């Protein structure tokens, strides 16, 4: 269509944001070998 | 040509992308809860959305309240309690997602009253969810309005949960 959506984060309160005011999220997916994909990244 | 089916509705936070003349860009953000995608009316103005192997079509919206949802009725039910700080799950175009903590203010509506945040992010961030200490979505990041000093505040966009008739296939 004209537009589409891409999952970029989980929904959560983050402890580390509470402490410093701002925290980058750590939402990771792992392939078969244990390699990380960073969901939160705008280029993922 | 199998776009006769409901697309992926995994719970989470999403970027809303679209095609321009020269490539793709982020039009907004939204939140998927209970198999329903929630965003501001202004981000898509009702356009259908591809998600995974299927489609999401607009289900209900209010232009006046700047609310729009796909795949079912408005599911978000929690509201800012008026005291606690909140966290915005900031989905800024071209940036990694971050949580930002902030104290909302109550600001003077003619038609009642509304919570607003002083956080100022680009309009492509609009529709990013705002959560309370339980991770419950208390609203969406609205489009900013200008203050006397030239700074911007943004409404916490939220309304009542709406009912769905019992599903059958």
């Amino acid at each position: 269509t004209d537009m589409w959506i891409e999952r970029t984060a989980d929904i959560s309160w983050e402890s580390d944001a509470e402490i410093t005011g701002s925290s980058e999220r750590v939402d990771v997916r792992l392939d078969d070998d244990g390699n990380f994909q960073l969901m939160n990244d705008p280029g993922a | 040509p199998k776009e006769y089916k409901k697309g992926d509705t995994t719970t989470g936070v999403y970027r809303i992308m679209t095609r321009g003349l020269l490539g793709s860009y982020q039009a907004g953000a939204g939140v998927m809860v209970e198999g329903v995608f929630h965003t501001l009316w202004a981000t898509t103005k009702g356009a259908a959305l591809m998600s995974g192997e299927g489609r999401l079509d607009p289900y209900w919206g209010s232009v006046k309240e700047d609310r729009l949802c796909y795949g079912g009725p408005w599911q978000l039910q929690h509201k800012w309690n008026g005291q606690d700080e909140v966290q915005m799950i900031v989905v800024e175009p071209g940036r990694n997602v971050k949580n930002v903590q902030t104290k909302p203010g109550v600001f003077k509506t003619p038609e009642g009253e509304i919570g607003a945040v002083t956080l100022d992010f680009p309009t492509g961030t609009s529709g990013s969810p705002i959560v309370d200490k339980n991770g419950d979505v208390i609203g969406l990041y609205g489009n900013g309005v200008i203050m006397p000093n030239g700074s911007y505040i943004s409404a916490i966009v939220q309304g009542e949960r709406m009912d769905e008739p019992i599903p059958a296939g």
